[PDB]
């Protein structure tokens, strides 16, 4: 057997595993809430006679 | 042996085989990985690697 070739092999699955072992899951969404803001009632139209 | 032998999915052959291709590709072994790439077909890769 061809002792340098072992080495590599495992030294490429080392590297494979630790890369593995790094990737962190994070996720920053937002809400589904909606901003409100203001408003005013607004007037219909109406006729007063006595 | 005590896990991932037989029962493992078609899926994991990737991640077992990618070794063996990269020791094939050293010098050296040139005649072995001409014999074995050329004949796929006949001998598969998965034969090959039980063996």
């Amino acid at each position: 057997p061809n002792d340098e070739a072992t080495i590599k092999a495992l030294d490429n699955v080392i590297k494979q595993i630790e890369a593995l072992s790094v990737i962190v899951n994070r996720s920053e969404k937002a809400d589904d809430a909606q901003i409100l803001g203001p408003n005013t009632y607004k007037q219909l139209l109406e006729h007063l006679f006595s | 042996p005590t896990r991932y032998g037989t029962s493992e999915s078609i899926d994991k052959f990737k991640i077992a085989w990618e070794n063996v291709e990269s020791v094939l590709n050293m010098e050296g072994n040139d005649f072995v990985k001409t014999i074995m790439y050329a004949y796929e077909d006949n001998f598969p890769k998965k034969d090959f690697y039980m063996m």
